[PDB]
């Protein structure tokens, strides 16, 4: 019996207010902005490397991944902005690699492919990052995986950041390995020469394909070849698709053009006997009741300005149907049940500036949720955090502390979104991404730092003060200006979401608009890990 | 008329039980007594009393699942001998019931809050009641006043002390320590007088503007 | 394949024999009286407790429970003649509680409810009785609770018979920790004010609900405070809705009238993320091939007439089907397997004075049904027991222990009817209520005790006439019916259908016509707890 | 390494102090008074009785467990006060059983055995309430049992409290089935008749030894098959041990006099091949530093004095060392650790009236003693609870909820002492006997109900003051002390130590010089069943 009537949340902002325009007119640019920049990551190399890649008879990367896929299904390319401006002078689009998750013979696969165009396919220390994030994402998400290999080997101008430490390169192979011990699959196809770097790959993964003569499978390039052993020979008589098929048997197929192994990896796939299942009761899904574009009015560009939570779930939710929990008690942070595109969730998000009542809301509906194995979804606009006399003399930093052990102890999917400011502690408090959240998001206005430049001008300004004070000559009513002046600049500057997806503490940037589907097709892969009991340390009182 | 009411009263328990059968087929278990829709006690014959808007008044139907499954409801003194069934004919679905030995056929067209019933001879029109809590206007009742989330400075007062209050205006707006936000009217009706003069600072969950009683 | 044609059970009962009128007319005496009792009972309080609890706009428990389950399902209350003239002079309807098992939401759940109109909602010790048991039916049944508190506290001028003791109140926290320690959920809704008893249920159920004013939690009431502390305070100071809302946190939604309580009620169900699935297999069901109501002419109300039990099963069992196991050897007992509402179940009942050979059929059948996971089924009209010299020197008592060894290690559910007489261990036998059986019922016409009272009375006739013979003045020829006759009335006192289900030992006293719906409606809730492994304890032969 | 030296607990009461003297000669008189008591149970059934078990040739229950322990050994009775003036005009000198646990073999087990001096060895129904209460020890301890049956059967004139119900009589077969399914030990031997109830015990046990002439198994008395059957003959035809031995086969061993059938037992313990081990750090055990008899003048007779609990512990436990935890937090509670005769424990105790932060620091050190798997030990003094407006607002029922769940969801061995007035919920806080410790013993001075007289007196004062003033004649300045008087003599009554020993609510009554002893042979039992994981509910915040 499903017959109740439920109430739905959201209202019609008034789009003939002035500030609905001004908040549509901010979004707008931002979007524009990504939207400008993201061509021209597409673009990859440039028009040179294309010709030449295409003279070889070799397919893009880009076409490749398009071919590759169940054709007329979505693919989430992640961190597209890696390497935005990183180094000094080199410009390096997409990372040089493409990393992805689609579906490939009616099953959810991690696709990751080199991108010879873009500096002969060498590993930046920023291209391990990024590629060893997917492979940990499919381990978590427990995905077959698959490596489109045109590398040519690690970046020698830097090879500190590359070879030598634990997470640097090398840890690649032992997550291979730790993949194919239980069970998750890995396939590799080759399309180009590889030296020692796309050499154990091949060996490493169960299933081989190689091109006839554009693969080449060796550990050691004729040029290392004939500087190391004095000995000088073609890379194909190393590697090539027959020469190592016949006689060496690192290929277990061999392929003749590109279209060709992809339909092999295909046909592997179907063979690979996987089937998926649920452990979750599931629904008929609906459209939420109101467009979602309003966001942009509602949200803006300015982080003074206050949204309520309520208009966003709104947005998202199926049907714009929710249940909220302890409403009254703890309002600066808003907890609840819904559904998306079928699936049950619990929404965790943020009004103000937490307390030491909303952090026990927050730690007794984390408790119900893992009990009852529902994923869950964080949407932190952390303006402020718990600070005050009378805060810690209560020990809000012991409520702290409790949302701290229960999101960390917790055992059930978690995606994160930074719809608005992060700032402060409470980064770890709502699933930061030191705490393993299963996916991260950001839009396209939050800035994320740990503290606002201006307070930290003032903390240094005091400090200094205090201290040359006990040296005699206090900080000066000059140089107040002088010296807050760089603090501000250089958080803004650190703050910057292009700034943080340059790295890859973020799986990617994503307007408001698209927010809805990305939300869906995430939870959809993640339910293919079966659920795990929960298991909570010591809850000091 | 009466036999009217009673026959929209049998289409809202067709229509319930016809859709607490489809969720039964979905289950994994479509063979439990749970799901038969019986309504039936041990050693007590289940009653359960309705209420349907008809035009202006107001009329309550008792409706005692009896033992066999016919059907039996009363209102004002006034017994009736139900039995009835759902069929459809193309795509439409005919509520086909006896009422007292008299039986005839009727289009059986359900919305959210209104009943149709139609036939040859006329139409009839039922309402069914909506709940107050989902009305939305216990909602306003939750909060017998308004509220302020956190202290703060009242940069200015958008309301007079005797002045007309619109849905959506806000009372004032309060910028407190890295933080402005704008308080609304919690109700339509116009302001006793506001609480709060310009540049004064409320508590958390202090009241800010008086309201007359709506 | 399942083309084979089976042999069906029962006759036509020559309905013009005298003998089937007879019995026809006890057996309508006896339902008559039932019904009448029951309708008296279901009034509740009286009509003047009616009158306040409608003037505080709450609604009555009845309607409440209604309004609760999913409507047009059937509701299954139990042992509503709890308190039947139990006590000296208090009128005691139903316990002052009414419990019950219900779906809601499309998910079986018990329902618990005080019913202030009854002495003001005070805990007679029955009532604690009565509510444990419906506990311990949801923990081994697994199922989720519900509980609608309107109580005031203990009954005060009995102390002992309530606070103490093991069993006593309190335990009933216990369960509840226990019972939310393996995911069975557990909901309060408040509805009135509550007193130290209704205080910590709400603090110990995962979700709470209290209306606006009728609804107040606190631990000690204004009239316990004043006299304790010297300190008086209105309840709703310490209790409320709002007031717990806003700042206690207790009280995890606020509802405005009693039925957005209802509702919520409903809602919180539906989040709950529960799907029940079976491990037997199942089929279709079909209605037994004769009329029910034909029992009454069959059985009657005498118990020195004999009635064959496989007439009782075919009119029970679906489309009278019955395959007998074992039928020439020890054709004192019956045993046999069949379907009912499209599930398997083992049939055992008895048909006369049981003997050694009855017991080891009964003990290998109950070996082959626990081994192929199929729930269980007594009927026992034990009119007499194993009594002889050449029966205890072939030790029948021995084999008497394999019957209660086996019932005992036994893992499927069990449920049990008590058709007839039950008189001796052989209750202990045939999964008494000792023996913990999921359910137990009576018919209107059984009888129980330990012993008839003819026996007891010729006992200690003997007894006494050997010591006073021992003694010199042996027992007279007079006083032996002086004797007799108040054993013999205390006996037939004490083994009333009405006097047992007064106190707990039965779970409710059914009319044979209703007897088929309520098996299957029990065994379906039984499903809900996965089946088991059963292990055996010694053998001893 | 062990080397650093460790603060003691306790100092040196003053003896001279006018109230040392009070309280000592208090607390003698109750020691005295309760000696006397003992020695007169001690004697059994009376002169009679025992001239007659000893013409049969049999040797009295004391005398039998004597010589079956091992010698020179401690052997720890239990509930010696049960039917302590329980009944109208019957005396039943303990109950009219013997239940304790013993030493033998080397190997610790529960010997259970009748009195057949006492009303010819009759099943009254405090008989089968200790019984099932010894049985439970047993199972939860994991320890093999002993019975030695002399019993005739139930008692006739109460069959409705014996017979029927789920924890009445019979049950005692299904905890047997139980214990012999998962390899606890089960030994039975006969020195008398037996007539049903004796009969299904060796058959239900799975060894069996029976005297040659005294013991006698049969199903049915030569009275019972003579009433029913018509037929009269000799118990020993049917019982006897030469005659069931040769070809009933139940007896599985044939001694000839009492200390054979003995002596064989030992045999039969020895070759029962189980070896106990431990899963605790030991460490070498010493004397406490102060002398225990100084509680007497420390405690006193009068619950309006408070002693520290402190005092206590020095008294206890090894070496008189003591580490507090959170000490000056929450100071009406002490939690700490210790260890007693080489064990760690972790010990709880009462100073004073509950408050929140009481409440917060015990779910804290609950949590962390199941973590490390330490035995846990309780002292409750509860002279008043937690009730207070403002206590109400802050939901110090929801802190007392906090204490309830952690303490009814451990694992852990929980031993619990009344050392005080114990009174309101605060037994359910504090391990009341409802939340199932292993143990549970009360020193001669404490009072147990569920509220002072003086509060229940006060409070139906007003209840009625109030209500008959809503009748118009409320109640008057007279009978106030009239309606006081009888509820103030109830509540002693009901509070008596000898009146809740007198049921089987408490496992006995000891006086304090011998407390530290009993401890330390109770924790040695309950270490054999191995410790296991602990599971929390839901920690609502
Ligand atoms: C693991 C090791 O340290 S072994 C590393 C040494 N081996 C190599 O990588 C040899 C160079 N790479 C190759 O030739 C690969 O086999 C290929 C075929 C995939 C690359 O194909 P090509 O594009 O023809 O190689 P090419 O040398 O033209 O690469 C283009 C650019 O990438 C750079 N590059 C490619 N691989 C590397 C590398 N491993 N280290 C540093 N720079 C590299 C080159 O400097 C070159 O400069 P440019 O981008 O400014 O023009
Ligand atoms: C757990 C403890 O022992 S502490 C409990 C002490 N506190 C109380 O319960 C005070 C009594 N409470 C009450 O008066 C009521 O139960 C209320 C106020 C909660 C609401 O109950 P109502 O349905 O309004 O009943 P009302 O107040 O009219 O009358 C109380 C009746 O309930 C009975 N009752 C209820 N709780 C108790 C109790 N704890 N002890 C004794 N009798 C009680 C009384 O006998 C009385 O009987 P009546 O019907 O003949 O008058
Ligand atoms: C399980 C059942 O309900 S079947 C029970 C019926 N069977 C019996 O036990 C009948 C009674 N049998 C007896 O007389 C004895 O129990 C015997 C013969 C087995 C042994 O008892 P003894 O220790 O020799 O006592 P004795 O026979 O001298 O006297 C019997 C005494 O025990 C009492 N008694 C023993 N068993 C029972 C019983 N089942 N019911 C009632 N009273 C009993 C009698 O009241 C009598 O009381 P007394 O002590 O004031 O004299
Ligand atoms: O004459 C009436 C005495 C009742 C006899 C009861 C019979 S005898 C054999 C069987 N065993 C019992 O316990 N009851 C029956
Ligand atoms: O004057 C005598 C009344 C007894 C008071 C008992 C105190 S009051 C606060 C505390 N709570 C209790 O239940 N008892 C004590």
């Amino acid at each position: 019996y499903h017959g109740d009537s439920v109430a739905s949340l959201g209202t019609q902002p008034d789009l003939g207010s002035a500030l609905y325009q001004e908040n549509y007119k901010q979004m707008k640019a931002l979007v524009n902005q990504l939207h400008e920049r993201v061509e021209h990551i597409k673009l990859g190399g440039g028009e040179k490397a294309r010709a030449l890649h295409i003279s070889r008879g070799k397919l893009l990367p880009r076409e490749r991944i398009d071919n590759l896929i169940d054709p007329g299904s979505p693919f989430l390319e992640l961190s597209q902005f890696a390497g935005y401006q990183l180094y000094d002078n080199e410009e390096v689009p997409g990372g040089g690699i493409i990393t992805g998750i689609g579906r490939v013979s009616g099953v959810e696969c991690m696709i990751i492919a080199n991108d010879a165009t873009v500096k002969g396919g060498a590993y930046y220390p920023v291209t391990v990052k990024k590629q060893l994030r997917a492979q940990e994402i499919a381990m978590q998400n427990r995905l077959p995986c698959i490596y489109l290999v045109d590398s040519g080997g690690a970046y020698l101008p830097r090879q500190a950041d590359v070879f030598p430490d634990r997470d640097h390169f090398g840890r690649t192979f032992y997550n291979q390995a730790i993949m194919s011990s239980k069970n998750i699959a890995q396939i590799a196809v080759v399309m180009g020469s590889c030296t020692a770097g796309g050499a154990y790959v091949p060996a490493m993964a169960d299933e081989n394909i190689i091109v006839r003569k554009q693969g080449t499978i060796f550990l050691a390039g004729p040029p290392l070849v004939k500087a190391a052993t004095g000995e000088e020979v073609s890379a194909e008589d190393l590697g090539g698709a027959d020469l190592h098929c016949r006689k060496s048997g690192v290929s277990d197929h061999w392929a003749l053009d590109d279209h060709h192994a992809l339909h092999l990896t295909r046909k592997v796939v179907r063979n690979l006997n996987y089937q998926k299942k649920l452990d979750v009761t599931i629904e008929p899904s609906e459209e939420p009741l109101f467009p979602a574009d309003e966001l942009y009015g509602i949200v803006g560009a300015n982080l003074k300005r206050s949204f309520d939570v309520r208009e966003v779930i709104a947005r998202i939710v199926d049907g714009s149907r929710f249940t909220e929990f302890k409403a009254f008690y703890g309002d600066t942070l808003v907890t609840g049940f819904a559904r998306i595109f079928g699936y049950p969730v619990g929404i965790v998000g943020n009004n103000g500036v937490l307390f030491s009542e909303s952090a026990k809301k927050g730690t007794h509906f984390v408790q119900l949720c893992c009990q009852r194995n529902i994923p869950l979804l964080f949407l932190q606009n952390i303006t402020g955090f718990m600070v005050g006399r009378e805060y810690e003399a209560e020990g809000i930093a012991k409520d702290g502390a409790k949302m701290v052990a229960a999101v960390a102890c917790a055992q059930v999917p978690k995606i994160t979104l930074i719809i608005g400011g992060s700032y402060g502690a409470g980064n770890y408090g709502m699933c930061g991404r030191a705490y393993s959240p299963r996916f991260l998001y950001i839009w396209p206005n939050a800035r994320i730092s740990v503290m606002g430049g201006e307070q930290a001008a003032n903390v240094l300004a005091t400090i200094t003060k205090d201290q040359r004070a006990r040296e005699g000559k206090q900080f000066s009513s000059a140089d107040e200006a002088a010296l807050k002046e760089p603090i501000i600049k250089k958080f803004e500057e650190e703050g910057n979401p292009y700034y943080s997806s340059a790295r890859v503490w973020d799986d990617g940037i994503i307007d408001p608009a698209d927010t809805r589907l990305v939300l869906g097709l995430s939870f959809s892969a993640a339910l293919n890990a079966p659920i795990e009991k929960t298991d909570f340390g010591i809850f000091r009182m | 008329a009466k036999e009217s009411l009673c026959q929209a009263a049998l289409g809202l328990i067709l229509k319930e039980k016809a859709m607490t059968d489809t969720f039964t087929l979905q289950a994994h278990d479509q063979f439990s007594p749970f799901s038969s829709s019986s309504g039936r006690r041990l050693n007590i014959s289940y009653t359960r009393n309705m209420t349907l808007k008809d035009g202006k008044n107001n009329v309550a139907i008792a409706v005692t699942y009896n033992h066999d499954g016919s059907y039996s409801m009363q209102i004002e003194d006034k017994t009736f001998q139900v039995l009835g069934n759902l069929y459809s004919e193309g795509d439409c679905t005919y509520l086909k019931c006896s009422v007292n030995g008299v039986a005839s056929k009727a289009k059986l067209i359900i919305l959210e809050n209104t009943i149709y019933l139609f036939s040859k001879e006329g139409s009839i029109e039922i309402d069914i009641p909506v709940p107050k809590y989902l009305s939305s206007v216990s909602s306003q009742e939750t909060q017998g006043g308004p509220l302020a989330p956190m202290t703060g400075t009242i940069e200015k007062v958008f309301v007079k002390a005797g002045d007309k209050v619109k849905a959506g205006d806000s009372l004032m707006v309060m910028i407190a320590m890295k933080m402005e936000h704008t308080i609304k009217s919690p109700k339509d009706g116009t302001v006793k007088k506001v609480f709060y003069r310009e540049g004064a600072q409320a508590n958390r969950h202090t009241p800010l503007v008086e309201f007359e009683e709506e």
